[PDB]
Order: C-alpha cells, then sequence, then structure tokens
C-alpha cells in the first residue's frame, strides 16, 4: 500500500507524528533506513520532510491535518518553512522564538483550534534544537511556547513517538 | 473556481497586502499579479513604507472601472522576508513568496490529486530552499533535476502550467551557467507567455 522508510539515525519525529495520526484513516507501514522515503506507487516518491507531510496529510482526509479553507492551508504552509529555515537553525534563536511567541498569545493551536501539520513540524524541530533545551534548562524560555509545547508533549501520541524514536 | 469561501469566519477575501523589500524584489509574485489581471478585475497600490528611502523608480510603477473583484496592495517596505496579509493590521503574517505564490495561484481553482499538488509543493520548496541561496554544487544539481522532469512534461509538474513553474523560472532570473536543453526550452514557453514577459521588464 503505502510505506514510508525513514532514517533511523536522525528521525523525522514530525512525519512520523503524521503517520500515528493518519493510522486508522490510512493504512501505513514504516520501515528503518538510512534515508527518508515515501513510496506512494510503482515509482512516484518523496524525499523531503515537507513533501512527505503534505502527502500524508492530503490523503489523510478525516484528520485534517491540512486545515479547513485556503487560508488555513496557506497558514500551514508558513509554519513548514518556518521549521524548515528559521527553526532548523542556530543563528538568530532568540528572534525566531520571539515570533513564535507572539504567534500563540492568543492561540491554542497553531492554526484554526485544531491539531494541524503546523503543529507536528514546528514541534518536532523545537525539540531537535538545541537552542531550544538550553532555554530549558535555564527558565529562559518564552511563556506561550512553553505553555504550546508542553501541551503538545504530554499527549499520548507524542509520547508514543518519542518514546520510540527520540534519540537525545 | 472563482469562489469566496476562502476564510471560513471572516469575509470573503478583498484585499490583499503584501510587504516586499525593494533590495530583494519578489518577481514571483510581480508575475503571479499579471497572472490573475487576466482572470480578476484588480485594483493596484504601491505604497512605500516610512522606514524606506529611495525605492527605485521602475519599482514604484510596477503596477502602472464600475467595481473590483480582487484588491492588490504592494507595500516596499524593510523586511528580511516578504509578507502577505489580508487587513490592515494582523499577527501572525504568511511570510515567503513561495506561499504567498501557492495562495496567489490557488485563487485560479485549479485542483490535483494529492501527488500532483505534492509535486507541485515540491518544486516550489526547491526554488526556495536550494536553488534560490545554493552553492553551484547545489544549482547544478536542481537544474539537472528539472532537466529530467522536462523531458517528462512540457511543465514541471505536468502538462500545464503550475505555482511550481512561475516560482522556479522567476528565482532562476534573479541568481557561471550550464544550461541543459530542456530546461532552456521551458525557459522559451515561459516567456512567451505575457505575464511573465512583462514583469521581467520591470526589474530592468
Amino acid at each position: 500500500t503505502l510505506s514510508l522508510t525513514v532514517n533511523s539515525g536522525d528521525p523525522p519525529l514530525g512525519a512520523l507524528l503524521a503517520v500515528e495520526h493518519v493510522k486508522d484513516d490510512v493504512s501505513i507501514s514504516v520501515e528503518e533506513g538510512k534515508e527518508n522515503i515515501l513510496h506512494v506507487s510503482e515509482n512516484v516518491i518523496f524525499t523531503d520532510v515537507n513533501s512527505i507531510l503534505r502527502y500524508l496529510a492530503r490523503v489523510a482526509t478525516t484528520a485534517g491535518l491540512y486545515g479547513s479553507n485556503l487560508m488555513e492551508h496557506t497558514e500551514i504552509d508558513h509554519w513548514l518553512e518556518f521549521s524548515a529555515t528559521k527553526l532548523s537553525s542556530c543563528d538568530s534563536f532568540t528572534s525566531t522564538i520571539n515570533e513564535l511567541n507572539h504567534c500563540l498569545s492568543l492561540r491554542t493551536y497553531l492554526v484554526g483550534n485544531s491539531l494541524s501539520l503546523a503543529d507536528l513540524c514546528v514541534w518536532a524541530t523545537l525539540k531537535g534544537n538545541a537552542a531550544w533545551q538550553e532555554q530549558l534548562k535555564q527558565k529562559k524560555a518564552p511563556v506561550h511556547v512553553k505553555r504550546w509545547f508542553g501541551f503538545l508533549e504530554a499527549q499520548q501520541a507524542f509520547q508514543s513517538v518519542g518514546t520510540k524514536w527520540d534519540v537525545s | 473556481d472563482l469562489n469566496s469561501v476562502l476564510g471560513k469566519d471572516y469575509g470573503a477575501l478583498k484585499d490583499i497586502v503584501i510587504n516586499a523589500n525593494p533590495a530583494s524584489p519578489p518577481l514571483s509574485l510581480l508575475v503571479l499579479h499579471r497572472l490573475l489581471c487576466e482572470h480578476f478585475r484588480v485594483l493596484s497600490t504601491v505604497h512605500t513604507h516610512s522606514s524606506v528611502k529611495s525605492v527605485p523608480e521602475n519599482l514604484l510603477k510596477c503596477f502602472g472601472r464600475q467595481d473590483y473583484q480582487l484588491g492588490f496592495t504592494l507595500i516596499w517596505k524593510n523586511v528580511p522576508k516578504t509578507q502577505m496579509k489580508f487587513s490592515i493590521q494582523t499577527m501572525c503574517p504568511i511570510e515567503g513568496e513561495g506561499n504567498i505564490a501557492r495562495f496567489l495561484f490557488s485563487l485560479f481553482g485549479q485542483k490535483h490529486n494529492a501527488v500532483n499538488a505534492t509535486l507541485i509543493d515540491s518544486w516550489v520548496d526547491i526554488a526556495i530552499f536550494q536553488l534560490k541561496e545554493g552553492s553551484s554544487k547545489e544549482k547544478a544539481a536542481v537544474f539537472r533535476s528539472m532537466n529530467s522532469a522536462l523531458g517528462k512534461s512540457p511543465w514541471l509538474a505536468g502538462n500545464e502550467l503550475t505555482v511550481a513553474d512561475v516560482v522556479l523560472w522567476s528565482v532562476l532570473q534573479q541568481i557561471s551557467v550550464t544550461v541543459p536543453a530542456n530546461v532552456q526550452r521551458w525557459m522559451r514557453s515561459c516567456e512567451n507567455l505575457a505575464p511573465f514577459n512583462t514583469a521581467l521588464k520591470l526589474l530592468k
């Protein structure tokens, strides 16, 4: 059917979170490997995490991980690039974190009051970022992100994937 | 399509406001704007923000009846990355010309199955994440990929022009050149089009 080969070295937590949220809805298997590959048909594949996240959310209709309207669709894209660039970075973390903090000031979830790709990719990156944790040791982390991060980290799915996959 | 069901609780789309840096003009957006005009009645206006001085003349005149479907305001402003918002003020603007491009093109309503929609997205991602700031080794790799796919199809994502074509083409223009022939052909395919054509002229 639909198979995903992950890189068991630096696991794409975000994608695996995604797989877990679409399992009942879609039949998907995960295999160990040295790289990330989503096998869809005979020879159509996706290699970069953001393409895999988009295909999964597009196919898992029940899950509603890609929003409900063009606006939320575009917001979710914004957070995909945000996580793949500003957050996938050592420099200007502080500028980046503050930006995220401002956005979460009045939100519970990043987009549309329910879980979405945006929530997965940002959280996954935010976990695997050293600066975030250092802030965590220090207790210097911004208030909103801490709540949002904490809220997600406490959910069953976020702990199943964490337990099985998190290198640290 | 042409529908206006775009924002679920808020009113239907009317005015789009874009902030862009003039040291870094967004050719994709200029091109897309021209494209929208063919299919929509647009009110276009350029502002310059307080924080900017001496915006070049070409940049100022880059847009120069009874009622409008869409309003398009470009504000030249000192921003690190391009932004989009739907009201005079907002909290989380959509950043990044790639994301702004997907949204605008979508207003045309040309739907795609999950695989094609994701491939279209993937190309847009390559232009932004690899081709835009990439090393020559990276640039060469991209060219290679396009060439392979442009021998399968006349357009990057299939038989029709997508936002994949617009974005990657525009990025190409603003960045040592060895160019495959499918790519060199596909360039021509694009330049033939009026919208692509005029916008290129504005950057001079």
